[PDB]
């Protein structure tokens, strides 16, 4: 890299650019070098404090300290030469760190001429040309930005080094900041230049392997020589030399539910009727599940802005915050939890303070279990008035092991159905936001991926 | 008591720092969901969280610790995060 | 013991929460700034903090609590706080 | 007449970059509302303006020259101008 590359890539590189050298690289090379050594006292420690300090204003370590190293040691002078120092060394350095950070970002026209001796020497194209680069080329946060408008000798060793000698400026020779400085932290050992796919990938790798532990457990005989099963797979006999393998449908829920939820599938919990059985209930509409996985169809609406044929199908009471009161999620540190929504919003509807927890851990995917321990009924059909337990992929479910949970509050003729939900985007817990989503009907063997349960009576 | 509302903070802080790697910081919603996905991992994960927080590997994850050693569940896990919290945890 | 530190995680995000509606989030260091300040509110104003997080008054200020009713010593703890921190705690 | 004109566009630009030190800039709205406070300042508080201006002492207060010695004065007018301009004076 020739004189004139060297500083064209360090003038354009950003104020804060590290130039591969870390805080630990530099606290050894900047021991007696000006404020480092009188102020500093050569101190690893005081010298780190300052280096870290202009590292966390958005200034590089290593652009400070080659500063520093060529600009000397004048007692009288700040960090910043031409400064009285700003308190104690740490202070200074901050101070002059905001200075670099604030000049680098602010407007600012090339310094063509110096303001302590002023002779306009530099050709009107050469100005023209480093006006130009300065206010197009130059992005706010760069090297050149902080410098280039203080000084006439930054000015000129940006866009006309010939300038810092006397012969040209006619007053004296100027030595080459954005050389020096590069000049110093290459040195120094510097360098001047100017997502979860594979994670897919090992998830599928896994599946391929899960395939191979399904294989691993022996088959035993169904039947004579006509089928051969276990509990996974089939081998059923189809000629003298022919046997077709099929499936057993458990290895299809085995790996199906692992597919979309990691543990607990489907565990052929007891259920509900078919029969809405309103009578058997408080009250109250149902629909059955359709299939049609699906999920969320619309929702996260507050009241307010919740479509009006939504609002107007809505059949259990408007939330009232007073339930929420009292709430023991307070004194776990859940507050805004759906758990909490679920458990004040079935304490309104049903009259009866709702159960929080069964000495287990009460999450969205399993809160209907609680319920249940308790009596209170449980169905795969959404029922109007009824707390839901999903595990991830269901009702706004998004991490395994936790699930959601909220409650129905309207069901539809094509069996889609509104919940009411605490901890949903965009208002996470503690918000304690009533938020309302459109879910898409129920798969026919979502078993206990997706559970509505009653409130105790 | 003080000690450990003090520790609270600092492993937040420290979680926070390590998560800032692998998520972009340029709009405002992204750091609110960063500070989001940081307290519901150390509200539901403390114990994996403070032990990948005090892990001095380089090649330390985050998923490893809260889903184990198996691809698939810590893909599935992270897929569902990411969902929610629009969050990298690599 | 378990609720202590959930408890802090969301005392912790509660006030960072509060105070970004006062401080630009734009800048990456702003938001590291925001994050320790909210820490050492917390380590070293618990009380004051806890009662600001928790007061539902929509002028509720930060400075009440830990300065008191005199707009001098706010406007001295405040300056001497930003000086610190480059955060707003109005 | 020509001296005059050059001159206060000479002010407006040295209140300006002394004022941006302590104000990002990162959003143009920012960037508007301190042009703005500058012409305000110059406006409403020429002669002080031009004390801070031509100042050249590290320590100096654009809040002394506006509001005098006093803390809670200096914190009134610096309340009442950010809330008005969202602009740092200090």
């Amino acid at each position: 890299m020739n004189d004139k590359e060297k500083i064209d890539k360090f003038i354009h590189s950003n104020l804060n650019d590290d130039f591969g050298l870390s805080v630990d690289d530099l606290v050894g090379k900047v021991k007696g070098i000006g404020r480092f050594s009188a102020w500093c006292g050569n101190s690893s420690t005081k010298i780190k404090q300052v280096l870290n300090a202009v590292k966390s204003i958005g200034v590089s370590p290593a652009l400070f300290a080659a500063y520093e190293k060529n600009e000397g040691y004048n007692g009288s002078w700040g960090w910043l030469n031409h400064t009285s120092p700003q308190g104690n060394y740490l202070t200074d350095a901050q101070f002059v760190a905001r200075k670099l950070v604030s000049q680098s970002r602010q407007a600012g026209t090339p310094s063509w001429i110096d303001a302590g001796n002023p002779v306009d020497f530099v050709p009107a194209s050469v100005k023209r040309k480093g006006n130009y680069d300065f206010s197009h080329n130059m992005k706010n946060g760069k090297v050149g930005r902080a410098y280039i408008p203080l000084t006439a000798a930054a000015t000129w060793a940006a866009y006309y080094p010939e300038g810092l000698q006397a012969s040209y400026n006619r007053v004296q020779n100027y030595g080459n900041p954005f050389l020096d400085a590069a000049n110093t932290i290459l040195g120094w050992g510097g360098k001047i230049d100017g997502g979860g796919l594979d994670v897919v990938a090992r998830a599928f790798e896994e599946f391929l392997k899960k395939l191979q532990d399904s294989m691993q457990w022996d088959l035993h005989s169904i039947g004579t020589d006509k089928f051969f099963s276990n509990q996974m797979f089939t081998i059923t006999k189809t000629y003298n030399n022919t046997y077709r393998l099929n499936m057993n449908q458990k290895l299809l829920d085995e790996m199906k539910d692992l597919i979309s939820r990691i543990d607990g599938g489907s565990g052929n919990d007891t259920g509900a009727d078919d029969s809405d059985g309103d009578h058997g209930g408080k009250a109250g509409k149902s629909v059955a599940p359709n299939g049609k996985s699906g999920r969320k169809i619309g929702g996260n609406w507050t009241y307010s802005n919740l479509p009006q044929k939504y609002k107007d199908a809505i059949e259990v009471p408007k939330f009232d915050p007073k339930y929420l009161a009292g709430s023991p999620f307070v004194n776990t540190g859940d507050t805004g939890q759906c758990t909490e929504l679920t458990w004040a919003y079935m304490h309104q509807i049903w009259g009866k303070r709702q159960p929080a927890w069964d000495n287990q851990v009460t999450n969205g995917q399993r809160v209907w279990v609680v319920y249940r321990n308790q009596g209170a009924r449980v169905t795969h059909r959404p029922t109007v008035g009824y707390g839901f337990s999903s595990k991830p992929n269901y009702l706004q479910a998004m991490l395994p092991g936790v699930g959601h949970t909220g409650v129905v509050v309207a069901v539809f003729k094509d069996g889609s159905f509104l919940t009411a939900n605490y901890n949903v985007p965009p208002y996470w817990a503690p918000s304690r936001v009533v938020e309302y989503a459109l879910i898409d009907g129920v798969p026919e063997n979502a078993g206990d991926n997706i559970m509505f349960f009653s409130g105790i009576k | 008591v003080t000690n450990e509302k003090g520790q609270a903070y600092t492993e937040m802080l420290q979680l926070f720092n390590l998560l800032q790697q692998w998520n972009d910081f340029y709009t405002a919603e992204n750091a609110n969901n960063l500070l989001v996905a940081c307290q519901q991992l150390l509200i539901n994960y403390n114990e994996p969280v403070i032990k990948f927080i005090n892990d001095e590997n380089e090649d330390k994850s985050l998923l490893q610790y809260l889903a184990g050693d198996d691809g698939l569940a810590q893909w599935q896990f992270y897929k569902g995060f990411y969902n929610n919290y629009n969050v990298h945890i690599f």
